[PDB]
């Protein structure tokens, strides 16, 4: 999910973009500025959420070895999901 | 004899090779560093520091990196006592101040105060 | 307070080593000027020797002059040998480097720097 | 392929005359390999 | 402790105590201190006059035949008002042992060269006069070695920068390679890595 | 392995040896790119019980130097080590 | 014609490693011992580890001990090659550069294969070895092997008998063994000279007791008598090998000291001992306790120690390294004393010089 | 046995070891004769080169006399003579069996600072 | 134990005598270095035929550094800073804060590869497998200033080579 | 004077009545672990870190609370206080999670310290571990209770230091959790310190969140000028 400018320029992920006053934009002229068109925040909010019948749950990123450290995600709190640190994949509970 | 007298101060400020405005215009302090308050260990806290101020830093204008024109922005010793730190400050020529070294004053620790029978000092909790 | 002698037992001798020493680089400069195509004139390369000295006159240890006449020695001997380079020969003049500015207003001006 | 030449010989590609609207047909590059292709031809692997 | 423990030798340090002794007892004049590590090497630390009596004894002698000087260093250890300790190694062909020697120096004094009786000390002392600024009385040809022929400083003392004071660049102005104030693009991060707990109870130095 | 007889031939003459037994560039012979997964082993502390850190503390062990001599009868005279042994002459190839 | 002196100037790649490595932690400060010598990395990485476990009190596991003395005789085969092929090419002979270089890349296809780097592996760590030997590795290492006793063999056709080679050699630079005891030198100089000496069988090293091998030792002193020490020193080291690789035992690769070697990336994912011992030992390193070593082994181009001085921190006080090249330079003067200059460049080949090791 | 050549370069070998050793071995007594009685290096290398002497006075063969002295060849046996005679002499210039000439300072040799 | 190296004495007899005699009139020796380096002629060359041709290579290579992602789109990367305390060069500069989500991700990731000596300490050193070096080594620039990879660069890179990047942590993550 | 004499690791020290075996073992340069006690807050005696050995005696006492008696040798090395810690620190990781990168305490953490120093190098643990459901107590401490060891440092001082009694224990066994059991904000104006004297990574600085680590930090000594207290 890019966006741009009233210069011009790309905003990357992080919110950087250079201003329009800024001597810095010269370097540009006559190249290209080099962004990531895959936003990984926009990329994650896609995921469902996945529902399960206990009170905590166990994430290791898929892969086992291949993935995070294993971490266990408590479901106590029936307001909001589960977020998992790591990957960012969130839990919910069944009932 | 083999043995002259000298009487005069040691100084060795001509021998080192260091600039002169890197001598006279620095500030070196010596110290015992406090212990950090996110821990209880107090092993960093045994040797007395001698280090210095701190020069102008800004941002690089192609990556925003830290960039410095301090050779000495690193330069941190460690010595065993004061006077040692104090000696070899006023050998290299650096004006230099010393802070005293704050150790903790010993506490009276009873479990027992917890249960006072008249005193404030009960818990409310456990 | 008894030391160890290097080469000089007090200030005398010592005076007489940088006294041979200031005429052995005070005969020298010509032929330095000469082999090393130098840009400067004999009287720059001897004012340059002269300041030199002067800078680093202020020293009363017979030691410490002892080891400043040994330096000084091991780079006359540096020259005489053509081991430097032009650029070493050089580098004493500071020609590419700003002017320092020395009052108070101009070091005001540029930054923080005391 | 060629199995019968030795260690090194063994594997070639032949690079093609247009890739990303450029001409190719004397200015080849060894960057010119996509990745999937790339591990088979550095001998990384034994499967194309 | 049997496999992840280096395995302790002691008829070595039997042999190592007793030669530190017979070393002691045969030159007290010189001697201060023998010691025998834990991974049983002898160091002997003598007074900085006798390096030439030492070192002429252990080379010579039919019960040292110390005959190769392998590595020669100063370390530098600025606390102590001798802030200069020089060590020599020494290998014994004919026992098939090593023995560490050791003095100290500040920098005004002055230490007899042991070119006379090891000739790698020529070479190995224009070093350490080269990073240490030790001087060493009665050497050959005694210069730099290792540094830049207008250098200034000695630069593994532990008071001079990592980065130095100079930098090289090239000029177009004066047509030249030049020497200028150091000035980083990046400045080196300096990492506190030092744990607060005491590792080493051993080691442990007792309170003032 | 791609030469003719008659150029093995003059080779193997003009070398003096047999180079088609002992040829430097490779061939088939070697191991394949691929190969199955491994399953390596596991160290002596892979161990559930008599496993205490304690009793294998090897940097704990080690102790700070002893001191022989400080300044604060008729013994022998003792060498730093026996005297080394004199090596044997080569039995495979002395090359005498 | 004569050469009455020669002033050999050198520090023009002294980088100023020790100071570096002052300035970081001993797994920071191991690829500076990788770039010493850049023919003998694995040798220099050996020293280094040998020292840090020396200072900490532990020992590899046999495996480890076994890979570190097969890759060790795999980097003598490279530095052999090396210096007797430029030793050669610098004297005017230039076939037998490429003829050795062909198996110079074999042998760095090895390294890569072990470790993922051709030149600086970093891989023989203090407390074993990082990875294991992949599958498959020591039956090119064989067939490598195998082939091997050839190429030495088309080598020395090409430049033992020859008249031209050997009246460059025979009689250069001859020194005497008093001399070369007084001067510093260790090695192919100390055994030219007929002097007994070898730190792997005098001093030996973590398993280098348990393989039979023969010493080279040399009569004249001269430059031909160092050529065929080391020519003799590459066949004692196929020989080595061999034994290495059918002696390989089965086991683990580091130490189990999980305060020293990190653990397995499987169990550092699972268990919370694991995740901390990695943090902690990927970011402040193994505490060394206090003291001072000096650990020295048979590196190809003779001696190489290390002295260190560690403060009880987790970064060393000093770090002195022991070259075998600066006594060798510093011998040249008096070896090359009454000859002509293409014998002084003769002199200077037939001293393994790399000067990354000199100058530091 | 009369060996060609000793195997190390610049080592001349010795046509006769028994007259040249027992000189040396003689001629460092007398010179040690000089050292005073509680000097510990006079004790020890008299007592060293006397074993020596004995040694050498009871065998008349070389090969086991080398076997027996525990030096490798003979002539670098007689190499230790000269250079024992040479140190003797020295340690009788130097005097090195008088105290302690200076005591260091309270830190010194002291590891970790 | 030992071998002499060099310690041949030569026979004096006339049959010895004579063939070092013809050896030095007829030039034996000098005809065996001629005939086989005649025969190391008559041999297949061991050149291949670069770019068409290239070098064998292992799944442990370090080339080019690359940023992974999980296979959900997100990267793998958790600013734990280990890389650029591991890293011996000091060629990693990293900088942190919560985004929006108030996930923990880096907002600068540098990668100086003038700096860097390809060591893998940081791809060993990461918890989660987020820095790899790749098998890329074919990156020459034109320009210092194009080998001074920010975070944008280095996530291209991992969004080019993952393909190649996955199998090789797929063939080598069992000896780790 | 009234003081006795006590022996630690066999070397004599004279202390005065009422001193407890942790600060005996501090008067000689001796620093016996901790977890829950702090010298500005009451004796809690939970977390049983500085079990040591009293020699003669066939139980390790808590160096915390245990008052020294005149004749003591205290053992801070020998074989059964080393087994003690590295029992303790095992128990103390059985639960604890995985988030040493993902958190903020790591480089500066009291538990990783400790237990790299004293504890064992591996894990026995073949179950699953506990989750704990975090609390909001307000704008400025940011509340992980997954990562919490129990110490009550935070109860003890919320109601000795700060004086406000809102803190608490509840529950009971491994389900006992800390915290004020509503939606209550901990606002006061010595609020940061129960970030400043947590051991583990459960109370952060939600400003200082997710941005440095402390081994690359400079430190600078000053003085604060926000109020007159200096
Ligand atoms: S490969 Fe090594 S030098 Fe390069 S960025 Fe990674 S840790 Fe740093
Ligand atoms: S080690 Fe991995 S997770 Fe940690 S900061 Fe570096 S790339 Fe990110
Ligand atoms: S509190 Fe300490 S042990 Fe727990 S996750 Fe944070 S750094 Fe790791
Ligand atoms: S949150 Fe921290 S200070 Fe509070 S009880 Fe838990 S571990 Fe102790
Ligand atoms: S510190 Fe004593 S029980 Fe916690
Ligand atoms: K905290
Ligand atoms: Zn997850």
């Amino acid at each position: 999910g890019v966006r741009t400018s009233p210069t011009g320029e790309k905003v990357t992920h992080t919110g950087q973009v250079y201003d329009d006053e800024d001597y810095r934009r010269v370097r540009f002229v006559g190249r290209q500025k080099e962004v990531n068109e895959n936003f990984a925040i926009d990329l994650i909010a896609e995921q469902p959420v996945s529902q399960v019948g206990s009170r905590v749950i166990s994430c290791d990123g898929g892969g086992g070895a291949l993935g995070h450290p294993r971490v266990y995600i408590n479901l106590d709190k029936e307001t909001k999901t589960g977020t998992c640190g790591y990957c960012g994949l969130q839990f919910r509970q069944q009932h | 004899t083999q043995l002259i007298t000298v009487d005069e101060k040691l100084d060795i400020t001509t021998l080192t090779g260091v600039p002169e405005e890197h001598i006279k215009t620095r500030k070196a302090r010596i110290f015992v560093p406090a212990r950090n308050n996110m821990q209880s260990g107090v092993n960093n806290t045994k040797k007395w520091k001698m280090e210095f101020d701190t020069r102008e830093r800004w941002e690089n204008p192609l990556m925003g990196w830290a960039s410095t024109a301090d050779p000495l922005s690193n330069l941190v010793l460690t010595f065993s006592t004061k006077e040692d730190a104090i000696a070899f400050a006023e050998k290299n020529g650096w004006s230099y101040d010393v802070e005293e070294r704050k150790v903790p004053k010993p506490k009276s620790k009873s479990y027992g105060a917890n249960f006072s029978w008249n005193k404030r000092t009960r818990v409310s909790t456990k | 307070t008894s030391v160890k002698p290097i080469f000089s037992r007090d200030m005398n001798e010592a005076k007489r080593r940088v006294r041979e020493l200031y005429r052995a680089w005070y005969r020298e400069v010509p032929n330095t000027v000469h082999l090393f195509q130098l840009d400067i004139s004999v009287k720059q390369g001897r004012d340059k020797v002269r300041e030199m000295f002067k800078k680093n006159a202020h020293v009363t240890d017979p030691r410490v002059v002892d080891l400043l006449v040994i330096k000084g020695k091991m780079e006359l001997e540096e020259t005489i040998n053509v081991w430097k380079q032009r650029t070493h020969v050089m580098r004493f003049f500071h020609e590419t480097e700003a002017p320092r500015p020395k009052d108070f207003l101009s070091k005001f001006y540029v930054g923080h720097d005391p | 392929e060629d199995n019968k030449q030795f260690f090194g010989r063994h594997r070639w590609v032949i690079y093609t005359t247009e890739m990303n609207g450029k001409n190719t047909f004397w200015d080849v590059d060894g960057s010119m390999v996509p990745p999937e292709w790339h591990r088979w031809l550095h001998c990384m692997t034994d499967d194309p | 402790t049997r496999p992840t423990v280096r395995p302790r030798n002691d008829v070595a340090h039997k042999q190592l105590s007793a030669f530190g002794e017979y070393v002691a007892e045969i030159l007290p004049k010189y001697v201060q201190q023998v010691q025998v590590s834990c991974f049983s090497e002898l160091e002997i630390c003598i007074h900085p006059d006798g390096v030439i009596p030492v070192l002429t004894f252990l080379r010579d002698h039919s019960n040292a035949q110390f005959k190769s000087l392998a590595d020669l260093t100063a370390v530098d250890i600025p606390t102590r008002q001798n802030r200069f300790e020089i060590v020599y190694n020494l290998l014994s062909l004919r026992f098939n042992s090593r023995i560490r020697v050791k003095t100290y120096t500040d920098e005004l004094t002055p230490v007899e060269s042991s070119v006379s009786v090891y000739k790698a000390a020529n070479w190995y002392e224009r070093e350490i006069w080269d990073m240490f600024g030790v001087f060493f009385a009665n050497h050959p040809d005694l210069r730099r070695i290792l540094t830049d022929y207008g250098f200034e400083g000695h630069p593994f003392r532990k008071d001079f920068p990592l980065s130095g004071y100079v930098e090289l660049r090239y000029d177009d102005e004066v047509k030249r390679v030049v020497a200028e104030p150091v000035e980083l693009a990046q400045e080196f991060r300096k990492f506190d890595l030092n744990s607060p707990w005491e590792a080493f109870p051993a080691y442990r130095q007792p309170p003032e | 392995a791609s030469a003719t007889r008659l150029i093995q031939g003059l080779r193997n003459w003009a070398s003096g040896r047999d180079l088609q037994a002992k040829l430097q560039l490779r061939y088939q012979e070697i191991s394949k790119r691929t190969q199955p997964p491994p399953k390596l082993p596991v160290g002596p502390s892979h161990r559930l019980s008599n496993n205490y850190y304690c009793a294998r503390d090897g940097r704990r062990e080690a102790m700070p130097p002893s001191i022989v001599m400080s300044s604060q009868s008729e013994k022998k005279a003792v060498s730093p080590a026996p005297p080394i042994k004199r090596w044997e002459l080569s039995q495979d190839e002395p090359y005498l | 014609e004569m050469v009455r002196k020669c002033d050999p100037h050198i520090g023009l790649l002294h980088r100023g490693t020790e100071k570096l490595i002052e300035y970081k932690t001993y797994l920071q400060a191991l690829p500076y011992f990788d770039r010493l010598d850049y023919v003998s990395m694995m040798c220099n990485e050996q020293a280094y580890s040998l020292a840090v476990e020396k200072l900490l009190n532990i020992q590899p596991p046999p495996r480890a001990q076994w890979i570190r003395v097969l890759f060790g005789e795999i980097t003598r085969l490279l530095n052999h090659i090396m210096a007797v092929t430029t030793h050669a090419l610098d004297i005017g002979a230039m076939t037998p550069f490429f003829w050795m270089f062909e198996e110079r890349e074999k042998m760095f296809e090895f390294y890569e294969r072990v470790s993922g780097a051709r030149m600086h592996a970093a891989y023989v760590r203090p407390g074993g070895v990082h990875q294991d030997l992949p599958l498959g590795l020591m039956d090119d290492i064989y067939e490598f092997s195998k082939n091997f006793s050839l190429r030495i063999d088309e080598l020395e056709e090409m430049l033992t008998n020859n008249r031209i080679w050997r009246n460059r050699t025979v009689d250069i630079g001859v020194v005497t063994a008093e001399d070369a005891l007084n001067y510093g030198f260790s090695g192919v100089m100390l055994r030219g000279s007929g002097i007994q000496w070898d730190l792997r069988k005098t001093q030996p090293y973590d398993v280098y007791d348990q393989v039979e091998f023969d010493v080279p030792i040399g009569s004249r002193g001269d430059c031909y008598d160092r050529y065929l020490c080391r020519v003799e020193e590459m066949r004692q080291s196929i020989r080595i090998i061999s034994q290495c690789l059918n002696k390989m035992p089965p086991g683990e690769i580091k130490v189990d000291d999980a305060k020293v070697s990190p653990p397995k990336r499987a169990e550092m994912k699972t268990s919370m001992e694991s995740l901390i011992h990695h943090f902690k030992l990927y970011t402040e390193g193994y505490q060394v306790p206090p003291g001072a070593t000096y650990t020295a082994i048979e590196a190809p181009k003779g001696e190489f120690g290390v002295y260190l001085v560690s403060d009880g921190s987790s970064r060393p006080y000093r770090c002195k390294i022991k070259a075998p090249g600066f006594a060798h330079l510093a011998g040249l003067d008096k070896m090359s004393k009454g000859h002509m200059l293409a014998d002084v460049v003769a002199i200077i080949g037939t001293q393994d010089i790399v000067f990354g090791e000199v100058d530091r | 046995l009369l060996k060609k050549t000793t195997g190390l370069v610049g080592l001349a070998v010795c046509e006769t070891p028994h007259e040249r050793l027992k000189i040396l071995y003689t001629k460092i007594l007398d010179v040690l004769g000089h050292i005073p009685k509680n000097a510990a290096y006079r004790k020890y290398t008299e007592q060293i080169t006397n074993e020596k002497l004995s040694i050498v006075k009871a065998e008349p063969d070389v090969k086991k006399l080398e076997e027996q002295l525990q030096g490798g060849q003979i002539e670098e046996v007689i190499l230790q003579a000269e250079n024992e005679l040479s140190l003797a002499r020295k340690m009788i210039q130097w005097k090195p069996w008088e105290p302690l000439v200076e005591e260091p300072p309270a830190s010194q040799w002291k590891w970790p600072i | 134990t030992y071998k002499y190296v060099n310690l041949r004495e030569p026979s004096m007899d006339m049959k010895s005598v004579t063939d070092r005699a013809a050896q030095t009139l007829l030039w034996t020796e000098l005809i065996r270095g001629l005939g086989m380096t005649l025969s190391y002629l008559f041999r297949e060359p061991a050149t291949i035929n670069y770019p068409f041709e290239k070098g064998p290579l292992s799944p442990r290579f370090r080339g080019e550094h690359a940023l992974r992602r999980y296979p959900s789109g997100e990267e793998r990367c958790i600013a734990c800073k280990l890389c650029e305390a591991v890293c011996p060069a000091q060629a990693i500069t990293i900088e942190a804060e919560p985004r929006a989500d108030g996930s923990r991700r880096t907002t600068r990731y540098d990668i100086d590869m003038t700096k860097c000596i390809y060591c893998g300490f940081c791809q060993e050193a990461c918890p989660v497998d987020a820095i790899v070096e790749g098998p890329n080594f074919e990156f020459s620039t034109e320009t210092h200033e194009e080998l001074l990879y920010n975070k944008e660069k280095l996530l291209n890179n991992g969004d080019k080579w993952e393909a190649e990047i996955a199998a090789n942590i797929q063939a080598d993550y069992l000896y780790r | 004077s009234n003081l006795i004499e006590v022996f630690v690791d066999g070397q004599s020290v004279m202390v005065e009545p009422g001193t407890t075996v942790l600060q005996a073992c501090e008067k000689v340069g001796m620093q016996i672990p901790r977890f829950c006690y702090h010298e500005r807050l009451s004796v809690a005696g939970n977390c049983r870190m500085c079990l040591v050995e009293i020699e003669k005696a066939p139980k390790v006492v808590a160096a915390c609370a245990m008052p020294v008696m005149k004749g003591w040798n205290i053992l801070t090395n020998s074989e059964k206080t080393k087994k003690a810690r590295e029992g303790v620190m095992e128990f103390l990781l059985a639960n604890h999670p995985l988030d040493c990168p993902i958190c903020d305490q790591g480089g500066e953490c009291d538990l990783q310290d400790q237990s790299m120093m004293f504890g064992s190098d591996r894990s026995r643990f073949l179950e699953g571990k506990r989750a704990v459901e975090d609390k909001n107590i307000g704008p400025l401490v940011k509340t992980i209770m997954t990562r919490c060891i129990q110490c009550t440092r935070c109860i003890r001082f919320a109601s000795e230091i700060a004086g406000v009694d809102d803190l608490g224990t509840t529950g009971r066994g491994n389900d006992m959790q800390v915290g004020t059991y509503i939606e209550k904000m901990f606002m006061s104006e010595l609020s940061g310190n129960i970030i400043d004297i947590c051991p583990v990574g459960a109370l952060t600085s939600k400003p200082y969140a997710f941005t440095a680590r402390p081994w690359e930090t400079r430190k600078t000594e000053s003085i604060d000028v926000m109020d007159a207290v200096g």
